[PDB]
DNA sequence: AGCGGCCCTTGTGTTCAGGAGCCAGCAGGGAGCTGGG
RNA sequence: AGGGAACCCACU
DNA sequence: CCCAGCTCCCTGCTGGCTCCGAGTGGGTTCTGCCGCT
C-alpha cells in the first residue's frame, strides 16, 4: 500500500479527502470505554487484523461477484482501504491508541 | 500569415533569381587536379563551385602561415610543415560545406597560427 | 545538420521501437534499449552523405499472436510522399504478404495520398506517421494515462456488466494521438487506467468514434 | 454631455488592426447643420517594402494615398508637398519616413489625375471625367476640414493644415511626441 | 452603460479641481455619471474674432504670407483648432497675451491659452464646453492677492467690490484642464515658503482652497480624508436620498 | 546617474519600479507590524481582528500606520498630465509622494492630493464590482445549462439526458461530497 | 516576473476552450546537466527562444561599391582585399549593390551566435544566389557584405535586407517569443525525488517558462524533460497528447484558476465538469457552440440559446 | 554614414532617384518624370539603425528652458558659459528603454547649452 | 371624410450595443491524371 | 371588467 | 514519354450572426395626421 500511495501522490502531499475520520473515531472510541493508556489492553492483534479483513469486507461502491465488478469496487475504495489498514494497524492499536 | 507573406517572397525570389539566372546553366566542367597535387581528397567535389586551384592556393597560405611560426618558434622538421598545412587543408574541406565558408575558416586558421606566432 | 539528423534518425526508430512492442509485436530488449552508439555502430553516420539512408532504417516486426501478421514501418526519402510511393509500398507489401505498415513521412503527405491510404483500408491497413510527432513517446508523458485495448470478448463482458450500449460509453476520435499510437479502428473499446485523489484508482473505457 | 474636442488632431495607436499609428481630426465649422467631419491620416502596418500613409476622407469610401490628397490641392512638385509636410529639410528620418509615400503617389503627377482618381473612390462615381472631377474638387472644399475653411481659394490652408496632420502622425510614429489620451480631458467638451 | 471596458469609467487626473472624485453612482453606470466640483465653471463660447485682430496687429506672420522655410524655427499659433499663423518670440507673445487677459482689454476671461514649450504651438480657445476653475495667480513665490484685497472683500454688502473685481484686478485666473497641463499649482501657500529644499521655487499659480474639487453631495462629509473613498462615494449617492 | 543596472527579464524601469515598489511594500509592512505591536489587550480593534469577527490586520494598519500605495491597474498613479500625475507636482517626479504613495493613517487624514488618489484607487474597485458582476453571470449561466441534466442513477453511475456514461462513480469513488474530510496518510511521508 | 493570466478570465478561456489564449506558455523541465547549472539552461534557452537576424544587428547600409577590390570603407577595404586575393570567382557575375550590416557584439554574446552560423542560415534560406563574405570575430566590428551574383538590384537588396532582419530565424522556435529561466522557490515545481532511505525529497533544477506554445518541437528538443514538459494551453494538449491528456490538464488549469486565492473546492465537481467537457471525444466548449451540438434535444437546447433557429432546424 | 537625404530635381523639384551608369558604372541621382541627372558623391543610398542610438540633444531645444513645470538645480552648471542654475529633465521618447537618464539645459536665455552627464 | 405615404433634410450621408468567437463562401494554389505531340 | 411600449432614476 | 490543361481537394482570408447577471421600487411620455380623392 505504501508503494501504492507514493505512485499515487508522486509529490510529498499526504492531506487527503476520504469519508471516515479514523483518529477522530478512535479518540471518541477512548473516550466511550474509559481507556487507559497506562495499562496494557486485552485486544488480540489478530483480532485488529481480522476485525479489519472483515470491515473491508462490508465496505462495497461496486457490488458484484464477476471479476469487472471485484476490481471496479477495489479501485473505488482503494485509497480508503489504505488509509484503514494503516490506522487500524495491530503496532498502532497496540502502543497508540 | 507570416508563412503565407514568406512564400510570398519567396515566389518573388525565385522569379526575380530566374531573371538573373541564365536559361542554361554554363556548368564550368571540374578541373581534374594535377597527379602532384598535394591536396587529400583532392578528386572531391563535395563542396559545390570549388576549384582544386582554389584549395592549392589555401593549402600554400597555411604553408606560409605555418613557416612564419617556424621561424617565430624556430621549429626543428620541415617535412612535419608540409604534412601539417596538407591535414589542415583536408580538416578545413571536410568541414565546411560551402566554398566562402570554406575561405573564412582557412583565413581563421591563418589567423589563429598569425596570432600564436606572435605569442612565441 | 549530420550529427542531429543522425540522432532524429536515432529517436524515431527508439520510438517505433516502443510503439511496436506496445502494440502487441515481438520486438527484443536490446532493440528497445539502444543507445545512440549503438545506433552509429550498426547503422551509418552521416545521413546527408548517404550511410545510413532511409531505405536501410525499414523494420519489419511481427506480431506475438501469430508469426503471419507482421507490420512494417517505411522510411521514405522525400519530404512529401505521393501516390507514387504508396503504391511501391503497396506493391511490396503485396509481393511480401504483408498487410499493415507503418509510413514516417518528414514534412507531410499529399491529400490525395491520404485518400489512397483511406480507400483501401479494408485489404492493406498502412497508416501514416508525421516524424516529428515520432521524436517523443506521448504515452509515456505524465499526463497521458495508462491506456489498453480491450479484446472483443473484454468489451462484450463490460457490455454485459453494465447494461450499456457501444454509443453511451464516452468517445476517443480515431485520429487521437494515442489512438494513432495504438493504431485502434472504429469500433474498438480502449480501457484507460488512471489515478485518483479520491478513489485511488480509476477505470474509465472509450469507443473509438 | 460630453463629446471629444473637436478640429483638434489626435493620435491613437492601434496595433491590433491595418494602421500602425492613425490620426484623427474632427473638423466642424462654427455654425453649421452638417454634423462633424472628421478626417484620418493613419500609416499602415508594416505586414509592401515600406509604411505607407493613407488618407481616409468624408463621402469616400476607399483609403487613397496622402500625396494624391495634396496634388488634388494643387502642389504637384514633391518639393512643394514636403515643405507642406516636412518643416525641417536637415531631419533624414521623417524623409525616409516619407519616402514610401511619395512612391506610392508617382503616376499621378498632375491635379486633374488626382482629382479623377479620389472621385473615382467617391461613392457614386460618374463615367464622365469632368463630373468625377467636379465632384471631387467640391469634398475636397467643402468635406476636408470645413473648420480650416469652406470657401474657394482655400487650398494653401487646407494643405498647411493637412501636413500638420501628416507631421503629427510622422511625429507619434518616429517615437517623437506622446500619443494622445481620449480620456483627458481638455480633449472633451 | 453596456460598455465593460474600465478605462472610461476611471477617475483620470485630470478630473482633479473639475468633476468630483467621489459622487458617482454605484451601478451600471459608475464613473460615467459626473458631477462638476464647487468652483467648476463651464465656459459658454465668444467670437475668436478680437484674438485674430489682436493677433494680426501683433507681430504674427500670417499662413499665406510666410514661406514654408520659416516655419521650423517659428512657433506655430492655434485659434480655436484653425492654424492661423506663426510667431516668433512666443514667450512675449504669451506675456502679452496673459496681460491682456488678465485686464480683460481684449480677451474675455473664458479664453484659454496653452503654449507647448517643447512643441512650437500656441493654442488659443474661445469655445464652448471647456471646463475651468479659478486659480490664484503667483509672480515671483507671491500670490498676487494682498490684504487690501481681502479688506475691500469683507465689505463687498456696502462697497460694491465683488468677484468680478478679483477677476479684473488680476488676483485670479480661470484655468481649464489644457492650460492646466502648462501650470505649476501650489496647494497652499505654505508651498511658495523658503525650504531647506525648495521643491519647484517657480510657482506660477495658488489654490484657493484644496476642498474644492468635491461636489455638492461629497461637500457635507465632515472629514472625508478619515473615510475610505468608497465610503465617501456612498454617502455622495445616500445623501440624495435622505429626508429633509 | 545611469548606475542602475536591470535585472534579468526587466528593462530599467521595470527594475526602478520593482525596487521602489519593494522599497515602499517593506516600509508598509514594518510600520504596520509596529502598530499591531503598540496595541493592548483592551484594543477594540484588536478585539474584533483576533476573534475573526471583523476587519484584519491591514486595516488596523491603515488606520493607526500609513495607507500605503495606491494602485491603478496593479501600478502606481499614471502620469496623467504631461509627465505629471497632478500639476502640483514638478515633471518627471518619480518620488514616493507624486506617484501616489499615501504615508498618513486614516486618523491623521491624508491630504489633498493623497485624497484624490486614493479616489482613483477606491473607483478601480467600484468598476471591477460592475464589470465582474455581468460577466461571472453570463459564465454561471453557461455552466448550468451545460450540466444541468447530469445526476446518479440508481445503478450508482452517473450519467446526462442521453443516457450516456459520464463516470462510472460518482466522483470516481460514489460518495456524497458533504460528508467527507480531510485526512492524513500515515504511510506515504515516513521512510523506510 | 511574466504575467500569468488568472481570475474570471482565465475561467472563461478555459471552459470556452478558446484557441487564443490571452496568455498562453510552456513549463519546460531540463533533464541532465542543463538542470543543475545555468550556463546549459542558458543554451538551451536559447536554443528555444526565437531570434530574428533583426533583434542582433546594429544598423543595415546598401551601398554602391563599383569594384569590390577598392571600397567606400577603409576597413572594410582592407578586410576584403585580404578576403579577394584571386579571381576565385567569376568576375561577371557580380553585382555592384553592397548590403553592409553591422551587427552586435553584447546581443551575439548573449545568445552565443557567430558571423558563422548567421553566414550558413543566409546560404540556406537564399542559398548559393547571393554572396556573404564575414570577417573574423577578433575585429573591432561585426560586418557582413552581402551581394547578388549575376527589375534592378537596388530595390531587390532592399527588399532582401527588409525580409532577411524580419522572417529570417538564427535561433529558437518560431511561435516562442520569450523564454525566462528561474530556479523555483515552491515545491510544486521542484524536481522530487525518494531518496534511497525511501524519504521524500525536492531538488532545486532551472526551468524555463515561455510566452508561446509550441509543445510539440519543445518536447521533441534534447536535454528537455518529456515527461513533465506541460503547456496551459488546452487545445495544444488535446492536439499533442490527447483527449485524456486534455482531460487531466484542464483540470489542473481549472483547480489552479479556483484555488489562486486559496479557496477550495471538492475535487468531484472539477472532475464531473472536466468529464462533461471531454467525454465525447473532444473538447466541448462550455458555449452554445459546444453545448448545442450534442444530441439532447429541441426543447433541450432552445431554452439555452438560438431558440428560433434550434426549433426552426428541429 | 547616418541617414541619407533626399535630392530634387532642378528642372522639376521632384525626388531624385539612385540609378547606375552602366558604361562608366558610376553612381547618378536620376529623375524619373523628367530626363535630368545629378552627380551623387556620398555612394550610400540607404541606412537603417536599428539600435536607434540617436543623440537625443539633437531633439532638445533651448525653449525648455523656459518650463516652470521643469525642475531645477544648481548643483550642475553649464560648461558653455558657466551659469549655475539648469533645468533637468528625462528622455520621455519611445524607442529608449534605458529612458531613466537626465538631460540638462542651461537657463541661461541666450545660452540654452544642452547636455548629459 | 380616410388612404397614400413617410420627413430622414447631404434624393449622395456616420456610426441605429460594439466587439469577440464560430460558421460559410470565394479565390488561389498544388497533386495528380490524361489527350495531344 | 385591467393594457402595452420606450426611456430615466434608484435599491440589494 | 513529356507538356500542358483540367479536375478535385485543401488554405486562407473575409464577411455575417449571436451573446453579453439576478431580483425590486418609483417616475414621465406616447400610442399620426393632412391632400383631395
Ligand atoms: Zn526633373
Ligand atoms: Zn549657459
Amino acid at each position: 500500500d505504501r508503494e501504492v500511495l507514493r505512485v499515487i501522490f508522486p509529490t510529498g502531499d499526504s492531506k487527503v479527502v476520504l469519508p471516515c475520520n479514523l483518529l477522530r473515531m478512535i479518540w471518541n472510541a477512548q473516550k466511550i470505554f474509559h481507556i487507559n493508556p497506562r495499562l496494557p489492553s486485552d485486544l488480540h492483534p489478530i483480532k485488529v487484523v481480522e476485525g479489519v479483513k472483515e470491515l473491508s469486507k462490508k465496505l462495497v461502491i461496486v457490488n458484484g461477484d464477476d471479476p469487472l465488478s471485484r476490481q471496479a469496487q477495489e479501485n473505488a475504495t482503494l485509497l480508503f482501504n489504505i488509509h484503514l489498514r494503516s490506522t487500524l494497524c495491530s503496532r498502532r492499536m497496540a502502543e497508540e491508541f | 500569415r507570416d508563412e503565407a507573406h514568406k512564400r510570398e517572397w519567396n515566389l518573388f525570389y525565385q522569379k526575380q533569381m530566374q531573371l538573373r539566372k541564365g536559361k542554361d546553366p554554363k556548368i564550368e566542367e571540374f578541373v581534374p587536379p594535377d597527379e602532384n597535387c598535394p591536396l587529400k581528397e583532392a578528386s572531391s567535389r563535395r563542396i559545390p563551385r570549388l576549384t582544386v586551384k582554389a584549395r592549392e592556393h589555401c593549402l600554400r597560405l597555411l604553408e606560409e602561415a605555418l613557416s612564419s611560426n617556424r621561424q617565430s618558434t624556430r621549429t626543428a622538421d620541415e617535412a612535419d610543415l608540409r604534412a601539417k598545412a596538407v591535414e589542415l587543408e583536408h580538416e578545413t574541406f571536410r568541414n565546411a560545406k560551402v566554398a566562402n565558408l570554406y575561405k573564412a575558416s582557412v583565413l581563421k586558421k591563418v589567423a589563429d597560427i598569425h596570432r600564436a606566432s606572435k605569442d612565441g | 545538420d549530420d550529427e542531429e539528423e543522425t540522432y532524429r534518425l536515432w529517436k524515431i526508430r527508439k520510438t517505433i521501437m516502443q510503439l511496436c512492442h506496445d502494440r502487441g509485436y515481438l520486438v527484443t530488449q536490446d532493440e528497445l534499449d539502444q543507445t545512440l552508439e549503438e545506433f552509429k555502430a550498426q547503422f551509418g553516420d552521416k545521413p546527408s552523405e548517404g550511410r545510413p539512408r532511409r531505405t536501410d532504417l525499414t523494420v519489419l516486426v511481427a506480431h506475438n499472436d501469430d508469426p503471419t501478421d507482421q507490420m512494417f514501418v517505411f522510411f521514405p526519402e522525400e519530404p512529401k510522399v505521393g501516390i507514387k510511393t504508396i503504391k511501391v509500398y503497396c506493391q511490396r507489401m503485396q509481393e511480401e504478404n504483408i498487410t499493415r505498415a507503418l509510413i514516417v513521412v518528414q514534412q507531410g503527405m499529399t491529400p490525395s495520398a491520404k485518400q489512397s491510404l483511406v480507400d483501401m483500408a479494408p485489404k492493406y491497413i498502412l497508416e501514416q506517421f508525421l516524424q516529428q510527432e515520432l521524436l517523443i513517446n506521448i504515452t509515456e508523458h505524465e499526463l497521458v494515462p495508462e491506456h489498453v485495448v480491450m479484446t472483443k470478448e473484454e468489451v462484450t463482458e463490460l457490455l454485459a456488466r453494465y447494461k450499456l450500449r457501444e454509443n453511451q460509453l464516452p468517445r476517443i476520435q480515431a485520429g487521437d494521438p494515442v489512438a494513432r499510437y495504438f493504431g485502434i479502428k472504429r469500433g474498438q473499446v480502449v480501457k484507460i487506467i488512471r489515478p485518483s485523489e479520491t478513489a485511488g484508482r480509476y477505470i474509465t473505457y472509450r469507443l473509438v468514434q | 454631455q460630453e463629446k471629444m474636442a473637436t478640429n483638434t488632431v489626435y493620435v491613437f495607436a492601434k496595433k491590433d488592426s491595418k494602421y500602425a499609428y492613425t490620426g484623427e481630426c474632427r473638423s466642424c465649422l462654427e455654425n453649421s447643420s452638417r454634423p462633424t467631419s472628421t478626417i484620418w491620416v493613419s500609416m499602415l502596418a508594416r505586414g509592401a517594402i515600406g509604411q505607407r500613409i493613407v488618407a481616409t476622407l468624408p463621402y469616400i469610401k476607399q483609403e487613397v494615398p496622402i500625396i494624391i490628397v495634396f496634388r488634388a490641392l494643387g502642389f504637384v512638385s514633391d518639393r512643394d508637398i514636403l515643405e507642406h509636410i516636412i518643416y525641417d529639410f536637415e531631419d533624414p528620418e521623417m524623409m525616409e519616413m516619407v519616402k514610401p509615400s511619395l512612391d506610392e503617389a508617382f503616376v499621378i503627377q498632375e491635379q486633374n489625375v488626382a482629382l479623377n482618381f479620389i472621385g473615382s473612390r467617391g461613392a457614386k462615381p460618374g463615367v464622365t471625367k469632368e463630373k468625377r472631377i467636379k465632384y471631387a474638387k467640391e469634398v475636397l472644399q467643402k468635406e476636408m476640414l470645413p473648420h480650416v475653411g469652406v470657401s474657394d481659394f482655400c487650398e494653401t490652408k487646407k494643405a498647411y493644415f493637412l501636413g500638420y496632420m501628416v507631421h503629427r502622425l510622422l511625429l507619434a510614429a518616429l517615437g517623437r511626441r506622446e500619443l494622445d489620451d481620449r480620456d483627458h480631458y481638455g480633449n472633451k467638451r | 452603460r453596456d460598455g465593460k471596458l474600465a478605462k472610461p469609467r476611471q477617475l483620470h487626473n485630470t478630473l482633479w479641481g473639475m468633476v468630483c472624485p467621489a459622487e458617482t453612482p454605484e451601478g451600471h453606470a459608475v464613473g460615467l455619471v459626473k458631477n462638476l466640483a464647487l468652483m467648476a465653471y463651464i465656459s459658454v463660447g465668444s467670437q475668436p474674432s478680437p484674438i485674430l485682430e489682436f493677433l494680426e496687429e501683433w507681430s504674427m506672420e500670417n499662413l499665406e504670407e510666410i514661406s514654408p522655410a520659416a516655419i521650423a524655427d517659428a512657433t506655430k499659433i492655434f485659434v480655436n483648432g484653425c492654424w492661423v499663423g506663426i510667431h516668433k518670440d512666443p514667450e512675449q507673445l504669451m506675456n502679452t497675451l496673459r496681460k491682456l487677459r488678465r485686464q480683460m482689454d481684449i480677451i474675455v476671461s473664458e479664453v484659454s491659452m496653452i503654449r507647448d514649450i517643447r512643441e512650437r504651438e500656441i493654442r488659443i480657445y474661445t469655445d464652448a464646453g471647456r471646463i475651468c476653475r479659478p486659480l490664484l495667480i503667483v509672480e515671483k513665490q507671491k500670490l498676487l492677492l494682498k490684504k487690501r484685497h481681502i479688506d475691500q472683500l469683507k465689505e463687498r454688502e456696502y462697497n460694491n467690490y465683488s468677484w468680478q473685481d478679483l477677476v479684473a484686478s488680476g488676483v485670479v485666473e480661470y484655468i481649464d484642464t489644457l492650460e492646466e497641463e502648462t501650470v505649476m499649482l501650489a496647494m497652499t501657500p505654505d508651498d511658495l515658503q523658503e525650504k531647506e529644499v525648495a521643491y519647484c521655487s517657480t510657482y506660477t499659480h495658488c489654490e484657493i482652497h484644496p476642498s474644492m474639487i468635491l461636489g455638492v453631495c461629497a461637500s457635507i462629509i465632515p472629514f472625508p480624508d478619515h473615510n475610505q473613498s468608497p465610503r465617501n462615494t456612498y454617502q455622495s449617492a445616500m445623501g440624495k436620498q435622505a429626508m429633509g | 546617474n545611469n548606475e542602475l543596472e536591470p535585472t534579468p527579464g526587466n528593462t530599467l524601469r521595470q527594475t526602478f519600479e520593482n525596487q521602489v515598489n519593494r522599497i515602499l511594500n517593506d516600509a508598509r509592512d514594518k510600520t504596520g507590524s509596529s502598530a499591531q505591536k503598540s496595541l493592548s489587550e483592551y484594543n477594540n480593534f484588536k478585539s474584533m481582528v483576533v476573534s475573526g469577527a471583523k476587519g484584519s490586520k491591514i486595516n488596523i494598519s491603515q488606520v493607526i500606520a500609513v495607507v500605503g500605495q495606491q494602485n491603478v491597474e496593479g501600478k502606481r498613479i499614471p502620469f496623467g498630465f504631461k509627465h505629471r500625475t497632478l500639476p502640483h507636482f514638478i515633471k518627471d517626479d518619480y518620488g514616493p509622494e507624486s506617484r501616489g504613495f499615501v504615508e498618513n493613517s486614516y486618523l491623521a487624514g491624508l491630504t489633498p492630493t493623497e485624497f484624490f488618489f486614493h479616489a482613483m484607487g477606491g473607483r478601480e474597485g467600484l468598476i471591477d464590482t460592475a464589470v465582474k458582476t455581468a460577466e461571472t453571470g453570463y459564465i454561471q449561466r453557461r455552466l448550468i445549462k451545460s450540466m444541468e441534466s447530469v445526476m446518479v442513477k440508481y445503478d450508482a453511475t452517473v450519467r446526462n439526458s442521453i443516457n450516456q456514461v459520464v463516470q462510472l462513480r460518482y466522483g470516481e469513488d460514489g460518495l456524497a461530497g458533504e460528508s467527507v474530510e480531510f485526512q492524513n496518510l500515515a504511510t506515504l511521508k515516513p521512510s523506510n | 516576473a511574466k504575467n500569468v493570466t488568472l481570475g474570471v478570465p482565465r475561467l472563461k478561456e478555459l471552459i470556452n476552450i478558446s484557441k487564443k489564449p490571452k496568455t498562453p506558455s510552456l513549463t519546460v523541465f531540463l533533464l541532465g546537466q542543463s538542470a543543475r547549472d545555468a550556463e546549459r539552461a542558458k543554451d538551451i534557452l536559447c536554443r528555444l527562444e526565437h531570434t530574428t537576424l533583426r533583434k542582433v544587428t546594429a544598423n543595415t547600409a546598401i551601398y554602391y561599391d563599383p569594384n569590390p577590390q577598392s571600397t567606400v570603407v577603409a576597413e572594410d577595404q582592407e578586410w576584403v582585399n585580404v578576403y579577394y586575393e584571386m579571381p576565385d570567382f567569376d568576375v561577371a557575375r557580380i553585382s555592384p549593390w553592397l548590403l553592409r550590416v553591422e551587427l552586435d557584439r553584447k546581443h551575439m554574446t548573449d545568445r552565443k551566435l557567430t558571423m558563422e552560423q548567421i553566414a550558413e542560415k543566409i546560404n540556406a534560406g537564399f542559398g548559393d544566389d547571393l554572396n556573404c563574405i564575414f570577417n573574423d570575430d577578433n575585429a573591432e566590428k561585426l560586418v557582413l557584405r552581402i551581394r547578388i551574383m549575376n527589375m534592378d538590384d537596388d530595390v531587390f537588396l532592399r527588399c532582401i535586407e527588409s525580409n532577411m532582419l524580419t522572417d529570417m530565424t538564427l535561433q529558437g522556435i518560431e511561435q516562442i517569443s520569450k523564454v525566462y529561466m528561474h530556479l523555483p522557490q515552491t515545491d510544486n515545481k521542484k524536481k522530487i525525488i525518494i531518496t534511497e532511505d525511501g524519504e521524500f525529497k525536492a531538488l532545486q533544477e532551472w526551468i524555463l517558462e515561455t510566452d508561446g506554445v509550441s509543445l510539440m518541437r519543445v518536447l521533441s528538443e534534447k536535454d528537455v524533460d518529456p515527461v513533465r514538459t506541460t503547456s496551459n494551453d488546452i487545445v495544444e494538449i488535446f492536439t499533442v497528447l490527447g483527449i485524456e491528456a486534455v482531460r487531466k490538464a484542464l483540470e489542473r488549469e481549472l483547480y489552479h484558476v479556483i484555488s489562486f486565492d486559496g479557496s477550495y473546492v471538492n475535487y468531484r465537481h472539477l472532475a464531473l465538469l472536466c468529464d462533461t467537457m471531454t467525454c465525447r471525444g473532444h473538447l466541448m466548449a462550455i458555449t452554445r457552440h459546444g453545448v448545442n451540438r450534442q444530441d439532447t434535444g429541441p426543447l433541450m437546447k432552445c431554452s439555452f440559446e438560438e431558440t428560433v433557429d434550434v426549433l426552426m432546424e428541429a | 554614414p547616418g541617414f541619407v537625404g533626399i535630392r530634387f530635381c532642378q528642372e522639376c523639384n521632384n525626388m531624385l532617384y539612385p540609378k547606375e551608369d552602366k558604361e562608366n558604372r558610376i553612381l547618378l541621382y536620376a529623375c524619373r518624370n523628367c530626363d535630368y541627372q545629378q552627380e551623387a558623391d556620398n555612394s550610400c543610398i540607404y541606412v537603417n539603425k536599428i539600435t536607434h542610438e540617436v543623440d537625443e540633444l539633437t531633439q532638445i531645444i533651448a525653449d525648455v528652458s523656459q518650463d516652470p513645470t521643469l525642475p531645477r538645480t544648481e548643483d550642475h552648471p553649464c560648461q558653455k558659459c558657466g551659469h549655475k542654475e539648469a533645468v533637468f529633465f528625462q528622455s520621455h521618447s519611445a524607442r529608449a528603454e534605458d529612458a531613466m537618464r537626465l538631460y540638462y539645459v542651461c537657463t541661461a536665455p541666450h545660452c540654452g547649452h544642452r547636455w548629459t552627464e
